[PDB]
């Protein structure tokens, strides 16, 4: 059984615009400690992982641990029903077989609540373990968010590259091939940061970056960590709440 | 290696080691020291050059660990007078064999110009590869930002244990200059250390004045006596820019291994259980078929499955 | 003969764009009155009754009544030329086979004027007594759009429960359900153009959703909406217009038959 | 039925016969003559296709339908004229593909056209579906044809209004039942003397056959064999049908295997199409608590637009 | 060599939608001058004239004079990834394989640079000697553009009719007939929105909207387009491109 | 005409060789040759299989030709001009004084296969007054046609240049010999026999052959025309270079030739090389051509009535003859602009 109350009812409508498209089925994972959700993408190419601490609620109560199973989708829908000023405030029974969600107006008039069925579902979990990435950029969610509509356009592979004060984004395709460079800024509004230890050269599809960045609007920056051969983490920072992770596996290069 | 500097790393700062089992390595290119590894290879309990090398690849191979071996080039002057006069061993151009096998296997290897870890950590730091492999520490102090031991040295099946160099540095509050001194200080491969004086004292010597010489002069009542002609100066700078390979003219590909030739030449030429090396190459061609596309799968262990409680109608 | 000229245009495409939706054709019965017209959907549980007093027009004139065969769809595409500030100016002959529509820039420096295809129709008609109603809740127009909107994702029927206290829309469907529940802010003056309720008695119907979804489409049409319900009699959803007239759309109950 | 009354009206009382859309008929109750309809779909799992899909349309467009069969058939015409010189099999294998479905039925005590006309006489349906006007004849108020049509054939159904027919025909319904009969009833031998139109006048200002014969008597229109001019204007009176509160009707829910297990493999056709459409029935049941604007608003008329002139 | 900074990219941004639609390839002629390019569509029924001068460029150099096949098309997509507000440089080498597109957002951190492929091809040319019209229409670039879009959706072809008084277009088709008449802009003398009308003897002509509407999406470009037209000669739709150049497009009359 | 012509041009450079539709050609005037279509049709509709009978028949090819060809093309945007030939130079040589060259009147005398009896198309220059017989159809047709002074070929390709038309449809090649910038055949053709027309664009020609048109009437004459004589030895491409080089048939007799090679007598190449420059064509001017309206009646008469022809296809005729002149024709951009050439892309390298 756990109660939660966000007075600021947007997040969760952006963190669910933020995984709808891109899982449409998942588990929340409720406790005392707060609410989290990790699954990977249909293909498991891909992986997110939704972080909410309780201390990050306005009100938080939780007594017994939960799963909800729930299609994203659906939840999605009945957020839409929210205006961007309420109160959201979740709340799931024991063995629960909905899940209510309470919206309150700022306006003292209007007061909204739906209880969403949920559904029977068994989410595959993984052990992300604490690395150390040879790279990691930090810059607006707006430009990243852009560099990769844009050079999904001129082709579907992005080759991120990154050294000590600039770092790379660059595809080619059918009408040619293009290049976006970022140069490390040094006081300014959003400034690009780069904290790297070794130089990286890295593929990604753009298809799932696209994904990642409807997250975009959960934080006014956005950080990337990268390494080798392994996984792209691109990270967005839910307020004094919490985050929100997607990690992308990379695209194999010559090596045959 | 370096005298001690596992330990020493293991107290004074533990945030730089960590052990992990291979499996979390998937992925992973790492440099080993070929050298340093056949002879460990030696050491069991001929032909063990090649039965460890073989097998001990195809467990690396296994994980998604795609491995470049890296061959000792020239000798740098030192002096290494390890009187003969048990299990004494000498890798002596066994590399061929060795180098051979690789080729059959599809795997990779270098020929460094001098020390092999040398040119190793150089890889590691252009970004060329994950990390180098050795269970001699000095990789470390030869600049290397990560190193791996007990990649090889399976011979019991200790875990792989990776220190991080930057940890390396900031726990301890020294600087890859001061920290060569450091290490030479504990027990270098290249010339003597100063007798009496404990790994932890050299810790605190070294942060204090931070240079060799510098604590020479400062500190000498004849209680702590110098090396004979001590070459410090002459190691700190091997450590510093030694001679290694050009990390950008490196060409890494791993091939198809070729069953036909290895069942050849192990259990054909160097007499081996036909039962043994066909099956194992079945395995080596096996993970060798690498994911074109990284499922996180792969990369992440499976903790298990969330399962939606049941619900209460 | 006709020849209404209305300098508040607007109105025009905004009826025909509320219109042209629910219904596809219908008769305009044109007198010294003013224009009104009555159509129901195709499945007869529902109807539009637009009613435009010639006392809003700038200029009116009608001496033989008219009973236009309008394609709707038709008259919205030609009004969609109409400047929404210009002065929108129908004519019509005796025995009219066409109409004529006038749009008027004010600044007078353009002039547009179409002639319409007419056409053959006939319309049954219902007769709506004049009743007094046991709920009426006024409320924002575009309010009540989102409402009827939103739960029309949840369900396809929704439960309109009116009382002295506010009213309450609610729907069920697969995903679940929901109810939205709006009150009479007697808080004094403060906050939105919230909703007032007058009520004799409280009622409780079930209506389509899909169909409100269609009376919606004439919010443009008015700040506000409402609704006036009484006991298993069919609801109304009436949008002023001016102070020349107004469109109301009437829709059957759902006979919770046992 | 009755022999060219549908034109005979047509041509004399056009108010009383409306083309409407199948649309407008939703939230309806009409009562169906399965016989006739059975028999429209086979002129072999025809005698149940038709019956299947067709009831659904009927049930897509909001009308809810009540299939009727004949039980012990009376003295009609052609009926006993084979006597003169002297099966149920395809037909309850519908009784079935319609309880399966949720789908009312009932045995009439004779003609199911009569019983029809019972239950719309007495508010149980709104109209009765069939090809036959007889229905009229049998006092039913509205007549639906074409209702059980193919969804190609796109036309429209017809409605027949009794209470209008009887309007202008400026005569009762007994005065209406002799019409018929003169018309060219299938109980009973018509007279070869008046003609579709000529049978009207006379009845118009003699209320009866019985005052028509007496009246024009030469060897110039003589009246038939064994007439039995009063037998049928009975039995288009008071027929053999069963009482219409005797039951009460209730559409249930269609059971998608049972059914589907008992036509596309029984009887083999293709799966796909029958699953979609024991699915579509299910959904059309969603409306089937939506009232019409009639329930509540007595109908005014209708608005006709003016005749436009011509290319002026 | 060919190089060409331009710090308001929009205007290119513009000139490119302009033609897209119109045309999927054309030759751009480039030149010590500046840019031009000229093209008939498929049905050899309209034409495109661009004309942009160097004297509107911020830095434009170019020695010999240069000639590039370009997917319209393909280049609008490459310049769809600038920003309105970015500060675009084209640039090309001799015999050049591709185009060069360096995009400069005002972001200062932010440098793309894209590489388009240029293609072979051979474009038909057309001598159009300057000559006056009969009569000639300034008008709101935005008004004519709605014109068109309307008419056009009542028939598929207009008839223009103008006269020292005004202008008159008119369509008709499957549902009714209409006309729009624009009176000239006398007594609401304001520079911009302003309809004038030059004659001297009063024309009207008939073109295909389809056509017509294909002009119009270089509206964005300026606040004012200008008919000039005359029976029996082809219409002329100028649109003027700042104070660079200008971009105009021929219709062929109807009869 | 001029042999090899369309060969050589083919072969050396397809490239003024264009493959369009007659459907793009719309709002496109066009002068046709008359003469070259009526014989054109004649020679068609002939099977050498027929039967046939010491006198001739009565043919009814030329009118059914007129018919629904001058309608397919109305049908498609096309505005025809027949042209009708008029009084022949005096340079009989070549094509005409050839009527024992059209001795085939002979060879058809053996009937003895199929395919060889066929061989009485020569007989089919029977051009006689199936003209009065077409010109009859085409006033009824609305199209106008046009007596040209001599060789309509010319005077076709006259209009052509002087835009009066946008180009000149005759299957006989000499009419790039007169300069008419375009030449498209295969128009008079047959709508079931749907043969693509072909365009010669004559500028494109001299762009490839580099000469101009006084030098191409030199490679024209000296490859085979029909007003006078050529050369022996050299024929097609086997004279190219010869006019490529020495082009003028003066300079051309007096350079590289064994003469084994000899000038026929009196040779007409200068007179000649004249005509094919100033032929006796019509005012371009005076030439105001006037599509107009269908007689209706007066051709389901004349057609199927004093030569019986189908009346219910005679109307559909002359019906989808009107349906094709409603509304009103797109103009081309093409006949208001001269073109000047081809703008085209750096080597890319
Ligand atoms: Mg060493
Ligand atoms: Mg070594
Ligand atoms: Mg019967
Ligand atoms: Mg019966």
């Amino acid at each position: 059984m756990f109660e939660a109350r966000l007075v600021q009812g947007s997040i969760l409508k952006k963190v669910l615009e933020a995984l709808k498209d891109l899982i449409n089925e998942a588990c929340w994972d409720i406790s005392s400690s707060g609410v989290n959700l990790q699954s990977m993408d249909s293909s498991h190419v891909s992986l997110v992982q939704l972080t909410l601490r309780s201390e990050g609620f306005d009100t938080y109560r939780c007594d017994r641990n939960l799963a909800m199973g729930v299609n994203l989708t659906s939840m999605s829908k009945i957020l839409k029903c929210a205006g961007n000023e309420d109160i959201i405030t979740l709340r799931a029974e024991d063995n629960a077989d909905t899940l209510a969600l309470v919206f309150e107006a700022p306006n003292q008039e209007k007061v909204s609540d739906y209880e969403m069925k949920l559904m029977d579902l068994d989410v595959e979990q993984l052990g992300i373990p604490e690395q150390e990435y040879s790279c990691v950029v930090k810059m607006p969610s707006g430009e990243f968010a852009r560099i990769c509509r844009d050079l999904s356009h001129i082709g579907d592979a992005v080759v991120i590259s990154c050294a000590k004060d600039g770092v790379k984004f660059s595809a080619s395709g059918e009408l040619g091939n293009g290049n976006i460079k970022l140069s490390q800024t040094s006081k300014e509004e959003e400034a690009v940061t780069i904290e790297m230890n070794e130089p990286v050269q890295l593929t990604f599809a753009l298809r799932y970056l696209n994904f990642f960045t409807k997250a975009t609007p959960l934080s006014s920056t956005v950080t990337l960590s990268m390494s080798a051969d392994v996984p792209l983490v691109v990270e967005y920072k839910i307020a004094d709440m919490g985050h929100l992770k997607y990690y992308l596996a990379p695209k194999i290069e010559d090596e045959e | 290696g370096i005298q001690g500097l596992a330990k020493l790393i293991a107290d004074v700062a533990p945030s730089a080691i960590r052990e992990n089992d291979i499996k979390s390595y998937f992925g992973r290119k790492v440099a080993i020291d070929a050298s340093m590894s056949i002879y460990q290879f030696l050491i069991a309990v001929t032909t063990s050059h090649l039965m460890g090398m073989f097998y001990r690849t195809i467990r690396m191979m296994e994980n998604g660990i795609k491995p470049v071996y890296v061959f000792d080039g020239k000798p740098p002057q030192l002096k290494s007078g390890e009187l003969a006069k048990r299990l004494v061993k000498v890798t002596k151009q066994h590399n061929d064999e060795c180098k051979h096998l690789l080729s059959l296997m599809g795997i990779p290897y270098l020929d460094a110009p001098s020390e092999a870890e040398a040119s190793c950590a150089a890889l590691v730091k252009a970004g060329k590869v994950y990390a180098a492999a050795t269970e001699d520490m000095d990789c470390l102090t030869f600049g290397s930002p990560v190193l791996m031991r007990h990649l090889t040295a399976s011979e019991k099946k200790l875990p792989i244990q990776e220190f991080h160099l930057s940890r390396i540095l900031q726990e301890l509050g020294l600087n890859q200059e001061q920290f060569v001194d450091l290490c030479i200080l504990l027990g270098s491969d290249y010339c003597e250390s100063i007798r009496g004086i404990g790994p932890k004292r050299a810790v605190d010597l070294i942060q204090k004045h931070k240079s060799i010489e510098e604590i020479v002069r400062r500190l000498d009542p004849n209680k702590y006596p110098v090396p004979e002609n001590w070459l410090h100066k002459e190691a700190h700078q091997l450590f510093l820019e030694p001679e290694v390979l050009d990390p950008e003219s490196v060409e890494l590909k791993w091939s198809e291994p070729n069953e036909e030739e290895l069942i050849k030449f192990m259990c054909g030429e160097k007499q081996f259980s036909e039962e043994r090396i066909r099956s194992g190459v079945k395995r080596l061609s096996k993970s060798r078929q690498g994911s074109t596309q990284g499922r996180l799968d792969d990369f992440f262990k499976v903790t298990g499955s969330l399962s939606s409680a049941k619900r209460k109608e």
